[PDB]
RNA sequence: GUCUUGGGUG
């Protein structure tokens, strides 16, 4: 009777935004994501890919309720780089390492075949 | 009757603990929230919402 | 009119609003109604 | 750099060791299989004559925990992307079940291998109960007597196991990494010695223990990593693990898609 | 009674603290914990007088008066709601009319579903009381 | 007759958690019936905040009639008493 | 507690417990703490 | 009834002041109450009914 | 009731075990036995079938009432 | 819609 629906954890509505940057005024060249629709799966990747780059000096990531299906990141970078663009580059290197996974079991299985 | 009486406007139900609410919030059910009302007279600043 | 069964020996039959309650096969004294017609749905949840 | 070495293969399930690629990405895949993957389970029931001792959404529930056949489910779409008013093919297979004691005698059991695929995006390989076997008689639904009758129409529609649990393709995904505690990750609870009271990992095998001499190493991050996936039929092991992969890609390209287009 | 869950000790993310718990969803989505639920409720004739008596019939508006605010939509021209029906909070079960004493000459004295619950009509059960009035017992069904 | 000539007043020159209390919520309502506001509004539509501000401002026109236990009180405007 | 409510005032001391209950829970959620059977069990020369 | 309005938050018996407080309200899915768990000593409460 | 079509746990099959299970009971085998020949392993899995009371027997017992 | 009785919860 209150609770709410099992598919609005991962269906975006039509006002609600996939994603929404906010800068974080108090430090040089930082920026604050909201992820909507999204869980622990995404973030925690993304998360450990950019805390690994040279030019990335501060990335974290919460979700302040269990309840409500989004988290939020805060990534800052070195002057030269922009946090926009090493989510760009995180992103594209770790589609690219599944991609080299995916290969390597393919191959893998057909082998033990 | 009088030192004591039944009244509007209060609601009921178990509680539970939420490590993630400040201190001075309490989590209120969609349900009673929407049982419950406040009159709000309408003024220059509140008539859109 | 509308449909009805016995309590007894599962006897279906149809009972008009003026009979006495009752079953025709046996006689018995309780008597239960059919299913509806109408269509139902369930969420398999 | 990422590498897969395939350990124990079979329809069901594959055991591998995954290796070069950080803790992040093994658990993302591990959680992606086990919730994201989509499948087919039945969504819709419609009762028609259901005399049995078993209550209606009981035995809804128990249509919906039926594993089926989903290979070419992802040529399929979901049933709230599809501009039908009602169902249609596209986003749904129809399947009947028809039951009946006939005689007076001895109870007849009602199987999962009794539903039968009426309709259904064609050739599309999706819909069936799956069967063990050739001579597998299914899951146990019902149980009848004299003159009890069950009479069902039952719709499946595509789904992931975020929504229930019923669309999950996984069982259980055992995962572990480090048998050794070699990265000092745990601390171990002990009484007397923390070395006897503790059973050794099953892959304790595969990786040298500690040498007595040796000192701690503060470089050493996780690197190899156990996981054995489980399916429940629905979906083989290669399968579940393949687009599990797709997914988690799919998924990354959707953020990718939303930041180039934020421009 | 019970049921053989599987139990972690831990203060895993801190909502199981003084007395709370953490529960599977998975493991509630496969029947943990699962109850069927049933309500019945009763309804006779009552005879006050000589050809004074009360009747269980779907009341039209016209001849009735301080009709019930629940739909009435769902009863079978005997006044009775056919097993199979779902039915929500406020909706009418058993229809019934008391006449008025010295047209529109009845006054109505329905049973509705309890305000709170849902669920779906299971047995529709007719006969006779003690003394031979008529007599009806509805149970309703559902799952928490 | 009971007033108090504003030299001889011994009561506490400072507002009290009660006085503040009503203050705020009088002046609240006031503002909810679109009452003039005396402070500069900037970014804030709350009529309770309107009338915090209000009052820090020492701009709430009001006065607090404090009674005796002898049934002669002060007078003290909201202005001039001391706001923590 | 006390301390923080003379001296900051009652906001600021609220915030603190929610401050607190934050990091100290997270943590606590990667570390861990359980009780078991053993936890009441003593060795033999104690139980002499 | 609507986020950060204040209520009167109450637990019987009442046996002190701080059994009665005021909190700020945060709407939510599910029946429950919710309370930070630094309260409950003050309401003499716990979750278990 | 009747089987359970999944463990609960983590969401084995288990349906369709019930009726082999009954009959390596018959023949002698001991539930710790049959248990690990139909391939359970995890406790949870085998605690589905070991605890499991089948209470459908009991209820078929009274006349259908159509 | 009312009064008593009984079984309970924090
Ligand atoms: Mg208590
Ligand atoms: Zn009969
Ligand atoms: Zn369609
Ligand atoms: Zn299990």
């Amino acid at each position: 009777m209150n609770a709410p629906d099992r598919f609005e954890l991962f269906i975006l509505p039509d006002d609600v935004p996939k994603l929404k940057i906010t800068p974080d005024s108090r430090v040089p060249n930082c920026i604050i994501i909201k992820f909507e629709r999204e869980d622990h799966t995404l973030a925690n990747l993304l998360r450990e890919e950019l805390a690994l780059y040279p030019d990335v000096t501060f990335v974290a990531y919460k979700v302040e309720h269990p309840l409500f299906a989004n988290f939020v990141m805060r990534l800052q970078t070195e002057e030269g780089t922009r946090p926009k663009q090493a989510l760009e580059r995180a992103c594209a290197s770790i589609i690219n390492k599944l991609k080299t996974l995916d290969h390597k079991f393919n191959e893998e299985w057909n082998i033990k075949n | 009757n009088l030192m004591g009486k039944r009244v509007d406007f209060s609601a009921r139900t178990v509680i539970s603990g939420d490590p993630n609410l400040e201190l001075d919030q309490v989590g209120v059910p969609i349900s009673i929230a929407k049982t419950l009302s406040y009159p709000e007279t309408v003024t220059q600043y509140n008539i859109h919402r | 009119g509308v449909k009805y069964t016995c309590g007894a020996c599962a006897h279906n039959f149809s009972l008009n609003k003026s009979d006495p309650v009752r079953c025709k096969e046996c006689g018995h004294r309780v008597i239960y109604k059919a299913r509806t017609k109408r269509m139902i749905q369930f969420d398999a949840r | 750099e990422p590498k897969v070495n395939i350990i124990n293969a079979q329809d069901d399930e594959v055991e591998l060791m995954l290796s070069d690629v950080n803790l992040s990405l093994a658990n993302s895949l591990r959680r992606t299989m086990l919730a994201e993957v989509p499948t087919l389970a039945i969504d819709l029931v419609e009762i028609k004559m259901n005399t049995s001792v078993l209550a209606d959404e009981f035995i809804s529930h128990r249509l919906g925990l039926i594993p089926l056949v989903s290979e070419d489910v992802e040529e399929m779409k979901y049933s709230r992307d599809c501009t039908c008013e009602d169902y249609c093919d596209e986003c749904s297979v129809v399947l009947e079940l028809s039951a009946r004691h006939e005689g007076e005698e001895g109870t007849t059991d009602v199987y999962s291998s009794s539903l039968i695929k009426v309709s259904g995006p064609g050739n599309l390989n999706v819909g069936e109960p799956v069967r063990r076997d050739d001579y597998d008689q299914g899951i146990l639904l019902c149980k009848l007597r004299n003159h009890q009758e069950l009479n069902i129409r039952c719709i499946a529609k595509k789904g992931i196991a975020k929504e229930h649990a019923k669309w999950s393709p996984c069982s259980a995904i055992a995962f572990e990494y480090d048998p050794h505690n070699k990265l000092k990750h745990t601390d171990f609870w002990f009484e007397v010695d923390a070395k006897k009271e503790w059973p050794d990992s099953k892959y304790a095998t595969w990786e040298e223990p500690p040498k007595p001499g040796e000192v701690f190493d503060y470089k050493a991050k996780p690197n190899r990593f156990y996981m054995t996936v489980e399916t429940t039929g629905s979906l083989k092991a290669n399968q579940v693990f393949s687009r599990g992969i797709k997914t988690l890609q799919e998924k990354l390209a959707n953020v990718l898609f939303e930041l180039e287009n934020s421009r | 009674a019970g049921q053989n869950a599987i139990v972690a000790i831990a203060c895993y993310s801190g909502y199981n603290q003084e007395d709370s718990m953490i529960m599977n969803q998975s493991s509630i989505d496969r029947g943990l914990f699962r109850s069927l639920f049933f309500r019945s409720y009763m309804d006779q004739e009552k005879r006050f007088g000589i050809s004074i008596v009360e009747e269980f019939e779907k009341p039209t508006r016209a001849t009735t008066l301080r009709l019930k605010h629940g739909t009435y939509e769902k009863l079978d021209e005997d006044g009775l709601i056919a097993p199979g029906v779902r039915v929500s909070g406020d909706d009418i079960i058993i229809g019934k009319t008391t006449p008025i004493p010295p047209y529109h000459t009845k006054r109505d004295a329905s049973t509705p579903l309890r305000s709170t619950e849902n669920g779906i009509v299971d047995q529709v059960l007719l006969t006779t009381n003690q003394e031979g009035l008529k007599f009806v017992k509805v149970r309703m069904r559902t799952t928490k | 007759e009971l007033a108090i000539l504003k030299e001889e007043r011994t009561t506490t020159p400072y507002l009290t958690k009660y006085e503040r209390a009503r203050i705020l919520g009088t002046r609240a309502l006031q503002i909810s019936m679109n009452a003039p506001v005396l402070v500069d509004i900037e970014g804030e539509t709350d009529p309770l905040q309107i009338a915090m501000k209000e009052l820090s401002q020492r701009k709430i026109p009001l006065v607090i009639r404090r009674y005796l236990p002898d049934g002669s009180y002060e007078d003290w405007g909201c202005d001039e008493l001391i706001v923590d | 507690i006390h301390t923080v409510m003379r001296e900051k005032g009652p906001k600021i001391c609220a915030e603190l417990f929610g401050n607190i209950q934050k990091v100290v829970n997270y943590w606590l959620l990667h570390n861990g703490f359980s009780i078991g059977i053993g936890d009441a069990i003593a060795d033999a020369s104690t139980m002499k | 009834l609507m986020d950060d309005d204040p209520v009167l938050f109450n637990r019987q018996p009442s046996l002190h002041k701080m059994s009665m407080m005021a909190h700020r309200v945060k709407v939510m899915p599910y029946s429950t109450f919710r309370l930070n768990l630094s309260v409950t000593s003050p309401y003499n409460a716990d979750f278990d009914g | 009731m009747i089987i359970p079509v999944r463990c609960f746990s983590c969401g084995k099959v288990v349906g369709d075990k019930w009726d082999a299970y009954l009959r390596l009971l018959e023949e002698g085998k001991q539930e710790g036995d049959a248990l690990d020949e139909l391939k359970l392993k995890r406790y949870c899995c085998r605690r589905m079938v070991l605890t499991h009371v089948d209470l459908i027997e009991k209820f078929l017992r009274y006349n259908p009432l159509e």
